[PDB]
């Protein structure tokens, strides 16, 4: 029932030939100096201050820095000389010297943790939460000021010693380092960079658990995986992490399988930006009704493509008449793609009816807990295609394991024209929904030859993955920008293909399809029996770059046993709804994003009366 | 079950953050509250939902409940209503209602639009015209709209009622948008980082109390950037969803209405703010005050403590003025009245302070009943722009009940508390003149100004000795005896020897952070005996002292002037401590000593 911390300001020098800013520490003295070992990975991190439900916590802060700075906690309470932020207390100096600590300035903080700042009923063990200096905050942060802050039930490591949990805390940490003292910029994981970060480790049987915090300035956004392996935040199969502009969640892994893993963002433009590092999971010593094979033949297939439909919009009048009405300098409304089509048997030629309702979309894999898939795919069209699925975790080729040729993993490995392939997905509950996923969660397949152009060639479609007990909307912004084909659409539909440019600011446009399921502008509708009741597999993949809202003019559905209003799709995650829906008319289905909406992005919903 | 009824329209506004310690216009539309189906009256915004600022009314209903809305386009372009669950009939498919025009939605709530048992008593829900989506934001118009579970409303007294609902809406507003581009290319400047359309600090009106628990609905919208982290200072709250979570930060999607609940801490002037830095040092802060009401004293107007200035009036009848306004005034000759009209009358408190309820009076004349009969509230934060009271919901502004005879007693408790410097009290009816004694109940804006234990014997007996004292083989005038009211055998505090450098000595317990002190004298059937003249020297430590200054002067107190009346000093910095000692300085006939400590709970311990 008490914990104090002698905390110090200081500023010190940063990296792993750039970069140096002020940031938190230990210390042990009683008037100033040296004294507080700290460990590997905990990079630029202040000291992680962790109490329990009935302790108090009191750090004594020292600011060595020439910055002025303070120490505000979150989610733990104090009076208002501790808080240490700056607006109308109202109070006296003994009162707001907490606020803003000067250069050189030594004052002390307590916070307490009451039944009430503590973790409820049925969440975490500890909450994850943090403190930062709230004085400049874009000033403060930026240079380095944040602490991981843990609050704990009555069972913790200094009361009740064998809590014996493999515990790391995940800062996900966008430093703007011409936004500090500077008088440029990093963009890390703890202050780690490209892929230093030494820790990470997990023992292989067990599990390991993240206290993660999201930080930065902007509101610029993340979606974090860590290769082969799977999260649990609140109870929920999430197979991103989804990292906001300041998140404190707290988060679960199980590492089965030894070796090396990536976690990083697998969002567009911060690829390079280096935020990423690797966690191993070694050995350690400790004391030293019955399932289906689901089969689909399934081939990467040439056609061509309308966006836009019946729907025309005549002249160059418009903004919509230059995606899709073609022009002295505009392919726009068809193109040549590469979608999975599904045949009927071993040989190829034949399959079952194209999708008015699910467009572009190769066919709907499904598989419960248990379950095996049994993909035997052909590629007939001109480059390497090949399959795997997002979301499982099982898959080798059909009779051996010992991944032919070459590569030391499928994905990679390129089935070429002409050539059939026969893969095994085994599903597993350990990659399947829980008691609290929505029980029969959205996910994906696609061509991993070349991730996006691939993808942004044809080639997706959707996978189901359900629990042991369609409807697809897909939102997807294809790049016919590089397409493959995009040199042979071109050399086909435009006036003789002599002044090309590739690069050119208005055109580049013209070959951007904004689409619900391959199709645009208000083309594509999907009718409905009012009363009839849905589940909605929705998904935003390959709709590059940003989050997307989606909408359904006039509907509420149930996300994860709760009514809203409108759903929020990260990139490549696919999120899984369900539609009480008896209620009448023409609904405008399309985002409330009305940026994209209107440059096509989005389609209708009739609801009505049949006779079953 | 009932049918919600909403006249509710769409009216053009100036829109403004000029604050409050030059400045620009901008045309927005809003969605307002009105009236009849005349749209005659609006609906008069109560201290109740100050706060919805730039925000439409709330619009609430049970759920086997029906809502009716029946909207009109003030405006000057066509709008729409809409929201999610606005649920239509069956057979050219939709709406929108043109300027100067009315249209009429009803439809029945379902459990499809409710919360699940295992959410919220309420669920929040946006509703906001889409003719354009987008534009009819910016512009102005959006509001909640709230369902909530069976028999949670209360009936006819407005919805709810057992937790005070707070609505925040957090955009960025960006007058690029807004149909309304008149105005006063170079390259950029209004954005606004507003909480229910208020940027930095001007979002006016968090009032709530230390006890009763919050809902609050928050609510992002638009732009892919509002993505607004959600922060409040020292205090978490509870979510929802699935089971209930406990959270301390809460991230705003564009469209995602979120409804969480918190018990409030520490009484005192908090924020809530984006905690993303650049949108904040845009403007997000925006305050919420938590009072105790565990805190209700008197302002003064008993005790000449109000000074005789800062009353005012309308006029007067003759002599009869208002200075002799305070309430108990004795004689015959005593209390505020006019045989004017209209009449009225104003206290300046010299100092923004809560104020939770005023002590009414009358007077006898000859053989006449001398009282105000009924009479209504108004009050200003400034000086200057005035306000009227509506407590809770009532109608246009809340009617009090003021005497039925010459010395009978109202006390009319300020049901949401006011919130003000100055304080104006108009008559509606009379006895034969509106007349008036009467007591202001109230505290300051921190919740801190209490009684400390004293005169509540809350204070331990020997928990206060003093630098001796006189005592006799009758008499014991023990420092253990110096509390404000005290009538007893030897009822007050003496020291032995009259010194100027002697003292008396309270042990606060624990650290109590002070206001002041109200000192006293004693009548011993010899004389009067009281302190005219004093210094406090605090300590924190038991052996020393640093004596109270107040600015290079050592601050040298103004006591008394009697036997009775409580006379009581302010402190210049409110006086953080364990120790607390006053000094008499210079007396009357005796140092004689009864008194009291005001204030209460700081930093305890280090
Ligand atoms: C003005 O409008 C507002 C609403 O917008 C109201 O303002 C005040 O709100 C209060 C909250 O409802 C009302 O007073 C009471 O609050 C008490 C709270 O204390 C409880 O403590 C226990 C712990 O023992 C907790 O479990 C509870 O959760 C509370 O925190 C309650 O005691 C009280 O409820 C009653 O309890 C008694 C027990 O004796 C029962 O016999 C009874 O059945 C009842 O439920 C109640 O909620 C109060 O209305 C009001 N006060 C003031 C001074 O303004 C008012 O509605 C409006 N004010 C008016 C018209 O004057
Ligand atoms: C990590 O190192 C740097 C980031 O500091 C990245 O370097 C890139 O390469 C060029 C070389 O001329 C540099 O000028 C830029 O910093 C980057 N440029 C471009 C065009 O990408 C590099 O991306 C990072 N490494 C990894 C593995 O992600
Ligand atoms: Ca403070
Ligand atoms: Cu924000
Ligand atoms: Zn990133």
């Amino acid at each position: 029932a008490t914990r104090r911390y002698y905390l110090g300001a200081v500023e010190l020098s940063w990296d792993y030939v750039v970069y140096k800013k002020t940031l938190f520490v230990e210390f042990t003295d009683h008037l100033f100096n040296i004294a507080k070992p700290r460990p590997p990975w905990m990079g630029l991190l202040g000291p992680t201050i962790q109490a329990e439900v009935y302790d108090t916590v009191v750090i004594t802060l020292k600011n060595m820095a020439s910055h002025p700075v303070s120490l505000h906690a979150v989610g733990v309470s104090y009076w208002k000389a501790s808080e240490g932020a700056e607006y109308d207390d109202q109070t006296s100096q003994r009162e707001k010297e907490d606020d803003k600590v000067f250069p050189g300035g030594s004052h002390t903080y307590v916070w307490q943790v009451l039944k009430e700042n503590g973790p409820m009923a049925s969440d975490p063990l500890c909450l994850t939460y943090s403190y930062l200096s709230h004085v400049d905050l874009v000033k403060d942060l930026n240079s380095g000021l944040i602490g991981a802050l843990l609050v704990c039930r009555e069972g913790s490591l200094a009361k009740e010693k064998t809590q014996t949990l493999h515990k790391f805390i995940l800062l996900f940490a966008v430093f703007d380092e011409g936004k500090s003292w500077h008088s440029p910029k990093m963009h890390t994981v703890n202050g780690y960079v490209n892929r230093s970060l030494p820790g990470l480790i997990g023992c292989h049987r067990k599990s390991v658990y993240w206290h993660v915090i999201g930080m930065g300035t902007t509101p610029e956004v993340h979606s974090i995986f860590l290769e082969g392996h799977t999260f649990l935040v609140r109870n929920h199969r999430q197979a991103s992490l989804e990292i906001s502009p300041i998140t404190f969640l707290t988060a679960q892994t199980l590492l089965m399988d030894l070796g090396q893993f990536l976690l990083f963002c697998h969002i567009s433009s911060h690829q390079h930006d280096g935020m990423e590092a690797y966690v191993k999971v070694d050995s350690c010593p400790e004391e030293p009704k019955h399932p289906k094979t689901w089969v689909h033949y399934i081939a990467a297939e040439e056609e061509d493509w309308d966006y836009a439909p019946l729907v025309l919009a005549p002249d160059d009048r418009s903004y919509k008449s230059q995606y899709l009405n073609n022009g002295p300098q505009r392919i726009g409304r068809k193109y040549k793609k590469v979608r999975f089509m599904a045949y009927t048997d071993e040989t190829f030629k034949t399959r079952e009816a194209i999708q008015h309702e699910s467009g572009i979309l190769g066919p709907l894999l499904y598989g419960e807990v248990g379950d095996t898939l049994l993909i035997i795919f052909k590629n007939q069209a001109s480059r390497p295609y090949n399959i795997y699925p997002h979301g499982i975790t099982d898959v080798r080729p059909l009779y051996s394991r010992r991944l032919p040729k070459g590569v030391k993993h499928l994905k990679d490995f390129p089935i070429l024209p002409g050539e059939i392939f026969k893969y095994k997905w085994t599903v597993t509950v350990e990659d399947g929904p829980t008691k609290s996923d929505p029980r029969c969660l959205t996910r994906y397949y696609s061509s991993f030859v070349n991730m996006e152009r691939d993808l942004a060639s044809g080639l997706i479609g959707p996978l189901l993955i359900c629990y042991k007990e369609r409807n697809v909307i897909l939102f997807s912004v294809f790049d016919e920008n590089r397409s493959w084909y995009l040199t042979e659409n071109i050399q086909r539909f435009l006036p003789n293909p002599a002044g090309v440019q590739l690069e050119d600011p208005e055109f580049q446009a013209s070959n951007i399809m904004h689409s619900i399921n391959g199709y645009v502008f208000d083309s594509l509708q999907l009718s409905v029996c009012l009363h009839e009741v849905a589940y909605w597999y929705i998904l935003s993949i390959g709709a590059q770059t940003d989050f997307l809202s989606v909408f359904f003019s006039g509907y509420t559905f149930k996300h994860k046993m709760v009514y809203e209003d409108t759903l929020t799709l990260f990139p490549f995650s696919g999120e899984t709804v369900f539609m009480s829906m008896e209620n009448p008319g023409l609904w405008i289905l399309g985002c409330h994003n009305s940026d994209f909406r209107n440059r096509g992005m989005t389609a209708l919903l009739k609801v009505s009366s049949c006779d079953k | 079950k009932k049918t919600r009824h909403y006249f509710i329209a769409a009216v053009e506004r100036l829109w403004d953050y000029g604050m409050s310690s030059s400045v620009p216009q901008f045309k927005k539309v809003v969605f307002q509250e009105f009236t009849d189906g005349s749209f005659t009256q609006p609906l008069y915004r109560g201290e109740l939902n100050e706060h919805l600022g730039l925000l439409g009314p709330y619009i609430r209903a049970e759920v086997e409940d029906n809502i009716m809305v029946t909207f009109r386009n003030q405006a000057s372009r066509p709008y729409s209503f809409y929201s999610s669950l606005i649920s239509y009939e069956e057979d050219p498919r939709k709406n929108f209602v043109k300027p100067n025009e009315t249209k009429t939605y009803f439809w029945k709530v379902q459990h499809h639009m409710a919360p699940t048992k295992d959410e919220f008593d309420c669920k929040a829900w946006a509703y906001f015209s889409d003719v354009d989506l987008e534009k009819d934001v910016h512009s102005g118009l959006i509001g909640p709209l709230l369902v909530c579970h069976t028999n949670t409303l209360n009936p006819a007294h407005g919805r709810q009622v057992t937790v005070q609902e707070f609505a925040l809406f957090f955009t960025i507003f960006d007058e690029t948008k807004s149909w309304y581009f008149t105005e006063n290319t170079f390259k950029e400047n209004y954005r606004f980082h507003a909480i229910n359309g208020y940027i930095m600090d001007t979002l006016p009106g968090l009032v709530m109390a230390q006890d009763q628990r919050i809902r609050w609905y928050l609510l992002s919208m638009g732009s892919n950037e509002n993505i607004h982290s959600i922060h409040f200072s020292g205090h978490v709250f509870t979510v929802r969803k699935k089971e209930e979570y406990k959270m301390a930060l809460y991230n705003l999607y564009p469209g995602v209405f979120e409804t969480v609940e918190m018990l409030p801490s520490k009484a005192g002037i908090w924020r809530v703010e984006c905690l993303i830095g650049e949108h904040l040092h845009a403007g997000m802060s925006t305050l919420f005050l938590v009072y105790s009401n565990k805190c209700q004293t008197p302002l003064g107007m008993a005790s000449g403590h109000i000074r005789d200035f800062q009353i005012t009036a309308s006029g007067q009848y003759g002599q009869w003025a208002p200075k002799l306004a305070r309430l108990h005034y004795s004689g015959s000759i005593n209390a505020w009245s006019t045989k004017e009209p209209f009449s009225w009358i104003k206290v300046d408190l010299l100092a923004p302070m809560i104020i939770h309820g005023i002590k009414t009076q009358g007077a006898r004349q000859k053989f006449s009943s001398l009282y105000i009969s009924q009479f209504i509230i108004m009050y200003s934060l400034d000086g200057k722009k005035w306000q009227t009271y509506r407590g809770n919901s009532t109608g246009t502004l809340m009617v009090f009940f003021g005497n039925v005879d010459s010395s009978g007693i109202k006390h009319n408790i300020f049901n949401p508390p006011i919130i003000a410097r100055y304080i104006r009290l108009h008559p509606t009816h009379y006895s034969i003149r509106s007349t008036l004694r009467m007591e202001l109940m109230g505290c300051d804006l921190n919740s801190c100004s209490m009684p400390l234990g004293m005169e509540s014997k809350a204070i331990s007996d020997a928990q206060i000795t003093a630098s001796s004292y006189f005592t006799n083989m009758f008499a014991t005038w023990s420092p253990s005896k110096a509390r404000l009211h005290l009538q007893g055998r030897s009822n007050a505090w003496r020291p032995q020897v009259n010194n100027p450098k002697e003292w008396l000595q309270v042990d606060f317990q624990k650290t109590m952070k002070v206001t002041g002190v109200t000192t006293q004298g004693v009548k011993s059937l010899l004389t009067s005996m009281y302190v005219k003249e004093f210094l406090i020297s605090s300590s924190q430590d038991g052996h020393q002292w640093t004596l109270f200054f107040q600015n290079g002067k050592v601050k040298v107190f103004q006591g008394n002037q009697d036997s009775f009346t409580p006379v009581v000093n302010s402190l210049d910095p409110p006086l953080l401590t364990r120790y607390l000692r006053i000094h008499p300085q210079s007396w009357v006939h005796q140092i004689a000593l009864r008194m009291e400590v005001l204030g209460c709970e700081a930093q305890d311990l280090y």
